[PDB]
RNA sequence: GUGAAGAGGGAAACAACCCAGACCGCCAGCUAAGGUCCCAAAGUCAUGGUUAAGUGGGAAACGAUGUGGGAAGGCCCAGAC
RNA sequence: UCCUCCUAAAGAGUAACGGAGGAGCACGAAGGUUGGCUAAUCCUGGUCGGACAUCAGGAGGUUAGUGCAAUGGCAUAAGCC
RNA sequence: GCUCAACGGAUAAAAGGUACUCCGGGGAUAACAGGCUGAUACCGCCCAAGAGUUCAUAUCGACGGCGGUGUUUGGCACCU
RNA sequence: UGCCUGGCGGCCGUAGCGCGGUGGUCCCACCUGACCCCAUGCCGAACUCAGAAGUGAAACGCCGUAGCGCCGAUGGUAGUGUGGGGUCUCCCCAUGCGAGAGUAGGGAACUGCCAGGCAA
């Protein structure tokens, strides 16, 4: 199994930061489609969700799954979490390396001015 | 005889116990390996010594996966 | 393979082993929906009913208060030496 | 309402917890009726040390 | 002489033989031999016990053996003063409370395997009795 | 826990056991542990049993139709031993 | 002298010429930290290749590993690159 | 910069003999005997695989068991 | 509102296995290509990037079935604090605490918060 080898090695990350008591920023990345959701410290209720899934950004881009994609997700969970209140976030890479689509996401987040 | 040597013993075990008010710095547990785990406001030093990071009272959970006894501080 | 039994009022080490020195023993009657029942009864009756390969195996009528339950042996203590019952689980 | 105990034999090859337990009801010597607020310690004080108190 | 082929510790403390037993059912065979008594059984007792029981039923008939020595027994030489280290292993035992199966017969007469059971009894040091397979 | 450093009463005599902690006096009373036929203070008390061994008043494996108290089994006036 | 286990009577501590074992160092990476990994023993199949080198799979689930004794620990691994 | 490892390290630096012995002490501690214990010892007994011309118990008994004595060799160190 | 599936926690086995059936519009997974970003101590199996031809085969979900695991009374039993008694290397009364094992059975978990699609 590939899942629970990306699960586990995530893990450390997110127990670590639990500990902290910080706002995470869950980044979940799919063949098809990127995620991002902004997580409450308690780790149960989340306040700010946005993903290429969402038809709002599905409708503006080329293909849901890239580079440009993942800027535009990027882009927009930044710009709701400043509505929110939102500032100060840690950024939980979940297991896939920090490099790609990731690595464009969480630019996208910093160029936003989400400050972390 | 063969044998009959011994070390010295540790004064190893719960110091401040499940309820107790603490200061910051307290030693909650002095152990070898993690027989207790370090929760909320609580470290974890080089002996694996769990301490309070703020000033509360000792709270002991068995949570997790695996089942393990962890110690936290609640003010 | 009729007994008459009384129903227990004090149930513990204290009861038990004074009832067990009084040519008695304790036993249970359990099964289905119903509670459970603590049931007393006489030693040198089921000390000569267990001799007969029958009583670990048919059904038996307990009398109870008037009452009488259909049971079926489930469990059974021996005292560790001495030939004696200490105490049956009867399952309904 | 008030209960009197009595203490009926001597606190002298007893437990420390149960010399102190006479203390804590009152009892000094033997044959000593003192008289106590009944409450659930009380109670559970003269279960302590039953065996060489009496109840009246 | 039955003995552990190899244990972890050679030494053993001494311990307390107290409770009842817990083989107390006749599990394989169709008699036994219960312990009333209390106390131990050396290897030398169980072997001496079983050739008496062996010898009488013939070589027809099964004989069970549910004890087992595994503790070592120390004595001191003699002359020697105390102290100075544990003695020295000597013999074997197995501790018996009441209630312990010692022996269990199989595939004989109930007249003939009680005479085989006086037999043994009459070696061991503890107070036995004859039990039947019973039903539940 | 006691003695040590605690006297008194009991355990025949007996620091360490049981009872109980002596401030002094009294030819008063109630008790504890032990006791209550005589030595020796107090029941030759009452009641219902059990022991024939002086058991009680030293000792085990085993050995015995000693002798109570139960609870079952045998199997028979076609008279079972 | 020092460390580990029991003795040690579920806090700590606890003796004997009690029962069993170790230490008097190692290491510039065997430390730090970021990124990845996951182990023994098998059973199969496979050039020499055997009871055992390497490869491929399965079954296993930490039965391993941890610089050194033992105990407590380690998968978020403190194990392995 | 110390196996000052007798590891809270007496000196920087130290082994023996004494039946030629001597003083202070000790029944805090041995030898003698007493005591407690009874492993051992000795003396009994229980079970009966075996002897017997066969036929355990005339007579002895394997394997095992249980006591008694204080009684040897001891243990302990309570008296001196 | 329900039906779905993702992400993320609470709970940690009544929550896990084996077993049988199923899902593919999206979703998810395998998947398709490797000039590139980046990657193997060899290998696009990983990790990564670009995509949408197929598929639901394996995975993952999901519903079923007690073959296991697990949960688990009541009564008893064992221990045992206190105080007493024995025939005292063991036990027994009085009084409180009371297991472990094993039965009768329960059991194919239960829920939070966003987020998308689908009958309303
Ligand atoms: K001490
Ligand atoms: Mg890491
Ligand atoms: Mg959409
Ligand atoms: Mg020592
Ligand atoms: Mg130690
Ligand atoms: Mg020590
Ligand atoms: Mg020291
Ligand atoms: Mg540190
Ligand atoms: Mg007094
Ligand atoms: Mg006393
Ligand atoms: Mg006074
Ligand atoms: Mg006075
Ligand atoms: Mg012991
Ligand atoms: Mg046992
Ligand atoms: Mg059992
Ligand atoms: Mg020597
Ligand atoms: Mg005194
Ligand atoms: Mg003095
Ligand atoms: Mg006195
Ligand atoms: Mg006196
Ligand atoms: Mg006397
Ligand atoms: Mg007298
Ligand atoms: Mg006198
Ligand atoms: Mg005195
Ligand atoms: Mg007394
Ligand atoms: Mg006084
Ligand atoms: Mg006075
Ligand atoms: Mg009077
Ligand atoms: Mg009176
Ligand atoms: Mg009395
Ligand atoms: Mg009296
Ligand atoms: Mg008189
Ligand atoms: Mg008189
Ligand atoms: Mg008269
Ligand atoms: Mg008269
Ligand atoms: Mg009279
Ligand atoms: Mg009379
Ligand atoms: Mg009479
Ligand atoms: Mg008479
Ligand atoms: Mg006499
Ligand atoms: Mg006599
Ligand atoms: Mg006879
Ligand atoms: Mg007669
Ligand atoms: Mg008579
Ligand atoms: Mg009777
Ligand atoms: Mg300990
Ligand atoms: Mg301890
Ligand atoms: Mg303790
Ligand atoms: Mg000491
Ligand atoms: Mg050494
Ligand atoms: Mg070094
Ligand atoms: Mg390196
Ligand atoms: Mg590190
Ligand atoms: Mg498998
Ligand atoms: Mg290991
Ligand atoms: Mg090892
Ligand atoms: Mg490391
Ligand atoms: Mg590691
Ligand atoms: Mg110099
Ligand atoms: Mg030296
Ligand atoms: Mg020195
Ligand atoms: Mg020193
Ligand atoms: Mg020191
Ligand atoms: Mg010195
Ligand atoms: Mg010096
Ligand atoms: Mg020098
Ligand atoms: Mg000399
Ligand atoms: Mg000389
Ligand atoms: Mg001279
Ligand atoms: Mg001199
Ligand atoms: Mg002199
Ligand atoms: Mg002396
Ligand atoms: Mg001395
Ligand atoms: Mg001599
Ligand atoms: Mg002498
Ligand atoms: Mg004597
Ligand atoms: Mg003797
Ligand atoms: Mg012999
Ligand atoms: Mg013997
Ligand atoms: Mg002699
Ligand atoms: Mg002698
Ligand atoms: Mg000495
Ligand atoms: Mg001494
Ligand atoms: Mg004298
Ligand atoms: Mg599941
Ligand atoms: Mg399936
Ligand atoms: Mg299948
Ligand atoms: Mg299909
Ligand atoms: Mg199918
Ligand atoms: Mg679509
Ligand atoms: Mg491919
Ligand atoms: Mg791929
Ligand atoms: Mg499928
Ligand atoms: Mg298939
Ligand atoms: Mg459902
Ligand atoms: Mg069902
Ligand atoms: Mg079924
Ligand atoms: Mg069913
Ligand atoms: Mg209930
Ligand atoms: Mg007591
Ligand atoms: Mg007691
Ligand atoms: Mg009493
Ligand atoms: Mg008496
Ligand atoms: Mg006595
Ligand atoms: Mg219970
Ligand atoms: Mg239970
Ligand atoms: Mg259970
Ligand atoms: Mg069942
Ligand atoms: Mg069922
Ligand atoms: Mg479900
Ligand atoms: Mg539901
Ligand atoms: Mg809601």
């Amino acid at each position: 199994d590939k899942k629970s080898a990306r699960i586990r090695r995530a893990t450390r990350a997110r127990r670590k930061l639990q500990e902290l008591g910080a706002t995470r920023l869950v980044v979940h990345r799919t063949p098809r489609h990127i995620y991002a959701q902004v997580i409450a410290p308690n780790g149960s209720e989340v306040l700010v969700a946005a993903s290429t899934v969402e038809k709002a950004i599905a409708e503006q881009l080329k293909y849901t799954g890239n580079k440009d994609a993942a800027a535009a997700v990027g882009k927009a969970v930044a710009e709701r979490a400043l509505e929110k209140g939102i500032k100060d976030v840690s950024f939980d890479r979940s297991g896939f390396q920090y490099h790609g689509r990731v690595q464009a996401l969480a630019d996208a987040a910093r160029e936003a001015g989400l400050q972390f | 005889t063969r044998n009959g040597r011994d070390s010295e013993a540790k004064r190893l075990g719960v110091k401040r116990f499940g309820g107790e008010s603490v200061l910051a710095g307290s030693i909650i547990v002095r152990q070898r390996g993690t027989k207790f785990h370090a929760g909320a406001n609580v470290g974890c030093g080089r002996d694996h010594t769990l301490f309070a990071k703020a000033d509360g009272k000792v709270k002991f959970e068995v949570k997790g996966p695996k089942n393990r006894k962890f110690i936290s501080i609640e003010a | 393979f009729t007994i008459n039994a009384e129903v227990r009022k004090e149930q513990g080490k204290g009861a038990s082993r004074r009832l067990r020195a009084a040519n008695k023993f304790p036993a249970i009657i359990y099964g289905g929906k119903e509670a459970p029942l603590a049931i007393e009864l006489d030693h040198d009756k089921v000390m000569n009913m267990q001799a007969k390969a029958e009583f670990y195996s048919e059904v038996l009528t307990i009398v109870v208060d008037g009452k009488e339950i259909k049971v079926k042996a489930q469990d059974v203590q021996r005292h560790p030496y001495k030939p004696k019952l200490q105490h049956i689980d009867f399952v309904r | 309402k008030t209960i009197k105990i009595t203490q009926t034999r001597s606190a002298i090859g007893r437990l420390p917890k149960h010399k102190a337990t006479l203390l804590g009801l009152g009892l000094r010597r033997i044959g000593h009726t003192v008289e106590r607020e009944d409450t659930p310690a009380i109670r559970g004080m003269i279960n302590a040390v039953s065996f060489m108190v009496k109840v009246e | 002489m039955l003995q552990p082929k190899r244990t972890k510790f050679r030494k053993m403390h001494k311990g307390r033989n107290r409770g009842l037993a817990q083989g107390t059912d006749v599990s394989f065979g169709s008699f036994g031999l219960k312990a009333v008594g209390r106390g131990r059984l050396t290897a030398r007792q169980i072997e001496a016990a079983r050739r008496a029981m062996t010898r009488a039923v013939k070589r027809q008939g099964k004989i069970w053996i549910r004890v087992f020595p595994d503790k070592p027994i120390t004595e001191k030489p003699l002359a020697v003063r105390m102290g100075k280290g544990k003695g020295n292993v000597e013999y074997w035992v197995a501790l018996i409370q009441p209630g312990k199966v010692l022996y269990e017969m199989d595939g004989v007469p109930e007249e003939l395997a009680r005479e085989a059971f006086k037999l043994a009894a009459a070696k061991l040091p503890i107070k036995t009795t004859f039990v039947t397979k019973t039903v539940m």
